[PDB]
RNA sequence: GGGAGUAGCAGCAUAGCCGGGUGAGAAUCCCGGCCGCCGUAGGGGCCAGGGUUCCACGGCAAUGUUCGUCAGCCGUGGGUUAGUCGGUCCUAACCCGACCCGUAACUCGGCGUCGGGGAAAGGGAAACGGGUUUAUAUUCCCGUACCGCGGUGGUAGGUGCGGCAACGCAAGCCCGAGGGGUGACGCCUCGGGGUAGGCGGACCGGUCCACAAGGCCGGCUAAGCGUAUAAGCCCGGGGAGUGCCGUAAUGGCGAGAACCGGGUGAAAGCGCGAAUGGCCUCCCGUAAGGGGGGUUCCGCCGAUCCCUGGGGCCCGUGAAAAGCCCCUCGGGAACGAUCCACCGCGACCGUACCGAGAACCGACACUGGUGCCCCUGGGUGAGAAGCCUAAGGCGUGUCGGGGGAAACCCAGCCGAGGGAACUCGGCAAAUUGGCCCCGUAACUUCGGGAGAAGGGGUGCCUGCGGGUGUGUAACCCGCAGGUCGCAGUGACUAGGGGGGCCCGACUGUUUAGUAAAAACACAGGUCCCAGCUAGCCCGAAAGGGUUUGUACUGGGGCCGACGCCUGCCCAGUG
């Protein structure tokens, strides 16, 4: 038989990779053997538009003369001064380690392991809620409904993350969805197995329709996975 | 005006310089036995390998 | 369609040129490697058992 | 045209010559002005040109002779107000 | 305007459907509406690109939402952030 | 190259006949591997000359050929008879 | 043969090879020229001549366009284009508009007109009441200002 | 061999005739005149590709769809000149080498580090006019200039000033570091200032024209050096709200307006270059060579070329580095330039010609494709339309002569009286047709339908008025009267229209070469997996794609704009 896209894409072609070059940089916070407990204070100088990030970016200058790029929360002025560290205030735009978070802070860019450099909450809109706070560990809510334990000593933003509201207005046409799937070359237009052909898809014949159900098992082979993979349930409820 | 490179200058040179006839000397000194060679070539015919 | 005409779109730069090596127009210009010898590719020349070419070339026997 | 005139970072312009010719002349074109470190507001007294105008220029004629050069006046005096007002201590 | 039920949605003509061309109105005319600043209290903040808003008349450049300069999240956040 | 090899021959044209009488230029065919600089110290040292400008092109046959313009001091006829023509 | 002649002269003279004329009496002279000394000196002679330009007259169109300033031709049947093509749109408004502040501003100058009532003018002018200096003059001193 | 001295050498651009010559020989080679084709390209320039096809002299066995004294053919001899044009330099997407890990192994596979390459249209030191050759010229000659390294000699300065200010200045040297700017950037739209190019009137010379009136041709000025104002931005004074100031339009102002004065700043123009240059033309013998005259002005249009400023749009954000300029620190010397004058040196390669209805690819001197890649005078006219024409180019989209000389075919024009009776089917053809005014339905997602439909008018001449403008300059807008014709968008240009049904919402894509569709896509609707050392995928492994990413996200399936809706069964397979 003939292969997937799902089974091209794993190789890695200009037909599937992303286009980083036309991105601006890696966003991370600062490696903490050089943040013991100084509380670094810096100063917002650009707020900009990066086309991989769906979401705002923001340039700061800190004391060092070095200069970096973090995440816009939402309100955050050319001009401001930022603290990163232990003791530094509570407001927006500044990074504390979670344990002196008090518990009901909107919180984002939180580091799974202490020195990771941000895993969670960096989509454009989102926050997480901190629940509680014990000795070994804090809980969070995350966006999604998860109840996630994390170690005291990881690092988050205090605020919300800008951006929010971006799917409210519809996309009207087709050439606007050409480009913004042009940007980061997403697969666009797509195709349907069911009207292709049977070298091409599980599905696929001369009737369009699925002639076995859609339901898959997790220990399906790879060419196989194709429709609702382990699906608990199915329908409208 | 062209832009060439200089080693394929000299090789279509040499394929220019090539490409004559048999002096009639040779003809004569042959005794008619020796009239044409292998490298004849005109432009809009056959064509070279640059 | 698929003849005469899409046969003069070549006048473009072409696919192989002069190899230093060899001197056999097979010099692959856009990789840096011949399809001949193996120049830019391999130290050693390109040969093989199921190739006649260089056979041909010393007037050796199949 | 050669392939490389034609291009659109070469300013053409017709020209009559003496022994009634029309030719096409061909330049390059001109930077813009320099612009404020603190505002991106034009200065004045730096003038616009490429490193061949301006190698043709001495010092003083491509700057102006007040300090802080690269700023706008109204920055330069704050920045000096700012020295001023700290060296007090 | 000079039609009575759409607005900058006219221009589409007579495609892509209802509640298409209301939702792109609504939205568009909340966004061109012009703003106050949280700065200088005046009543010129614009959008300058997704995400960044900039007052015509002070010079204040910030970061909010993406059609409109506030989120109803981003003001739980600053009352309670205020209130501890 | 070195003096005394640089120089291979001297060429009889019409526009080479010109060019002397007019001129006061000389013509000549030359090692490829000759730079400017090595004809005119070969020219200066096999004829005793002081010599103003050096003009090269290679040409179709694979020869390099010097157009070679000496000091109003001197004098082309001079050396052209010197040689055969 | 005698093509090398012909364009030697042609771009001689500046010229193209068709507007020249060889003496049809003398081409054994033409043809032992075989230099550009010799075609010049034939020039001279003048059995090698350039041409002059045949032309093409105006005279029809002037008469024309004389008719017309006069007021004939423009009549609807002469006529292929849109009215707001063959006069503009904006055009109309930018002339208009300026005349008239051009108008108020000498006006005002000239102590007729007071701050008060030359404000009041410029706005009903950019609202666009009055498209010409006389509808402005005719209001003006039917209300009492003039 | 017969087919056969036959087909074809037509169709898309139907072109030749008179006179003279050369020559053994002339439908088809040369010179003159007449007649014609192209004319936003069949003209003019130049990539790639080809590679000597370029030039002159001499030839006609063969090639050239005919002849041939011709030639992109054959022979002999020649021809491509750079400090300033381009390569050479910088980086981009990308690639290679070494080390490293894997592999039974490698000329195979790959992450990271290091080093290096990568654009003859991206970035980027510097030259323009005239002449000369059979064939080269921003390359040679004349004339007038400019860059980069190194020097000699003087000054600026080190150890100086003017302005409240913006700013104006010759305003020190060598080394190293750091900062700042420029390089350095999308799509749409508008205004202002200029230029190439064109039009008109006068005048000076030449030519056409029975006189006259009149028409046509010529009336030229490069880089460089020296010179300034727009717009924008700024400085100082000044001291505002039932407001005033302004734009084509947005608009501006106690976070300091009007109003006074000033500063910085483009493309251009001007002056020098430069009149024993270049063009037009009248003369003596006409051969080398000479002589004289003219080289003037006003007014209008005006870009798709150049410069400067506003405004709008994006779930879409429209490259980098080399290099150049300024400032500041830190260190050395006591001398010494980014100013003036003079001198010296500046390597290697390309450089001829076509550039396509004969020089490239298609086996061809192929109606195809590459390249229409860049440019284009007058009239009518909305117009880079079609028609006519100037320049420039061709008569080589390489077989010609005859003729009521037919039938029949290809491409075209008209047809009385009827008007689809023809045919599967109104296929094919015809009708309508530009502009102004009047007037326009059902239905509708209120945006549309709609140029709905239907109707009237339209030339030439003689005049009268209006808009902008200083205008008896220029471009535009209304009306009366007179008259000719079968006909006044007189040719060219230039929609036929309406009423019902099925399918698909739309714009878009598809079977290169028998299917353009009711099939694909689309916006939107819903479902499933995943909290990241995830989920899904490549691979023999190492390692990798989604990932410079983190649930307003990534991936995997079905329906397919909007509107009203989406009912019962979990026994079977999953
Ligand atoms: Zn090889
Ligand atoms: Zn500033
Ligand atoms: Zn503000």
């Amino acid at each position: 038989g003939k292969s997937l896209i799902q089974q091209r894409r794993g190789k890695g072609t200009t037909t599937f990779r992303a286009p980083s070059h036309r991105y601006r940089g890696a966003v991370r916070y600062v490696p903490l053997n050089l943040v013991q407990e100084r509380t670094l204070r810096g100063v917002v100088e650009e707020i900009l538009h990066d086309p991989g990030r769906t979401a705002p970016v923001a340039r700061v200058k800190f004391e060092d003369g070095t200069k970096k790029l973090i995440i816009a929360p939402e309100g955050v002025l050319v001009g401001q001064e930022i603290y990163i560290g232990p003791e530094a205030p509570i407001a927006i735009g500044n990074t504390l380690p979670l344990a002196k978070i008090p518990e009901g802070t909107y919180v984002y860019d939180i580091e799974g392991v202490p020195g990771d450099g941000g895993k969670y909450v960096r989509a454009g809109g989102t926050y997480a809620l901190v629940v509680s706070r014990e000795k070994d560990k804090v809980i969070v809510q995350l966006p999604s409904g998860e109840l996630k334990a994390f170690n005291p000593m990881c690092r988050a933003t205090i605020g919300v993350v800008a951006g929010g509201g971006r799917l409210e207005k519809p996309i009207v046409k087709a050439g606007k969805a050409y480009y913004i799937a042009k940007a980061r070359n997403r697969f666009w237009p797509k195709p349907r197995g069911v009207k292709m052909n049977a070298v091409n898809h599980p599905h696929g014949g001369k009737e369009h329709h699925i002639g076995r159900p859609s339901t898959v098992s997790r220990r399906a082979p790879p060419g196989r996975k194709v429709g609702h993979i382990a699906a608990r349930r199915t329908g409208r409820r | 005006a062209r832009n060439k490179p200089f080693a394929k200058k000299l090789r279509l040179a040499k394929a220019a310089k090539q490409n004559r006839r048999v002096p009639v000397w040779v003809i004569v000194k042959t005794n008619r036995k020796v009239i044409t060679h292998p490298k004849r070539r005109h432009w809009r015919r056959t064509k070279l390998k640059e | 369609g698929a003849g005469t005409a899409p046969k003069g779109k070549r006048n473009r730069t072409p696919t192989h040129i002069r190899c230093r090596r060899c001197g056999r127009r097979a010099f692959n210009v856009k990789k840096g490697y011949c399809a001949a010898c193996g120049f830019g590719r391999s130290r050693r020349m390109r040969k093989y058992s199921w190739s006649h070419k260089w056979r041909k070339k010393r007037n050796l026997s199949y | 045209m050669k392939p490389m005139y034609r291009s659109r970072s070469w300013r053409r312009k017709y020209v009559r010559t003496p022994g009634g010719r029309t030719v096409i002349h061909f330049e390059r074109r001109k930077p813009k002005v320099a612009h404020c470190a603190m505002c991106g507001r034009p200065l004045n007294g730096v003038p616009r040109g490429r490193p061949s105008e301006l190698r043709k220029l001495p010092k003083t004629k491509k700057r102006p002779e007040r300090p802080y050069p690269n700023l706008c006046p109204s920055c330069m005096r704050k920045v000096m107000k700012a020295q001023v007002r700290a060296s007090i201590t | 305007g000079r039609t009575t039920k759409v607005g900058s949605a006219g221009r589409f003509g007579p495609r892509y459907g209802l509640k298409i061309r209301r939702r792109v109105a609504a939205v568009e005319a909340r966004m061109k509406q012009k703003h106050v600043c949280p700065v200088c209290g005046r009543k010129a903040v614009r959008r300058i690109s997704t995400g960044i808003w900039q007052c015509q008349k002070c010079g204040a450049t910030f970061a909010g939402g993406a059609y409109l300069p506030t989120t109803p999240a981003g003001k739980v956040a600053k009352r309670v952030t205020a209130s501890k | 190259m070195d003096p005394y090899k640089v120089i291979i021959r001297p060429l009889v044209t019409e526009k080479a006949v010109s060019l002397i009488e007019r001129e006061n230029k000389l013509t000549f065919i030359v090692d490829r591997r000759a730079t400017k600089q090595d004809i005119k110290r070969a020219v200066e040292e096999m004829f005793n000359v002081k010599v103003a400008k050096v003009n090269t092109l290679v040409t179709m046959k694979g020869e390099k050929k010097a157009y070679v313009k000496l000091k109003p001091e001197y004098d082309a006829s001079e050396i052209a008879a010197r040689l055969g023509l | 043969m005698l093509k090398t002649q012909r364009r030697i002269a042609a771009e001689l003279l500046k010229c193209g090879e068709n507007r020249i004329w060889i003496d049809p009496e003398r081409i054994e002279d033409v043809a032992a020229a075989i230099t550009r000394e010799d075609i010049k000196r034939l020039i001279h002679d003048g059995v090698i001549k350039k041409k002059p330009i045949k032309g093409q007259s105006r005279a029809r169109a002037r008469a024309f366009q004389e008719a017309r300033k006069k007021g004939r031709h423009r009549g609807p049947g002469s006529k292929k284009g849109k009215k707001t093509a063959r006069m503009g749109k904006k055009e109309v408004w930018m002339m208009t508009i300026r005349a008239l502040r051009k108008e108020l501003r000498k006006l005002k100058a000239e102590g007729k007109l007071d701050a008060h009532t030359y404000r009041r003018l410029y706005i009903r002018a950019k609202g666009g009441q009055f498209k010409n200096k006389r509808q402005l003059y005719m209001f003006m001193q039917e209300h009492g200002i003039l």
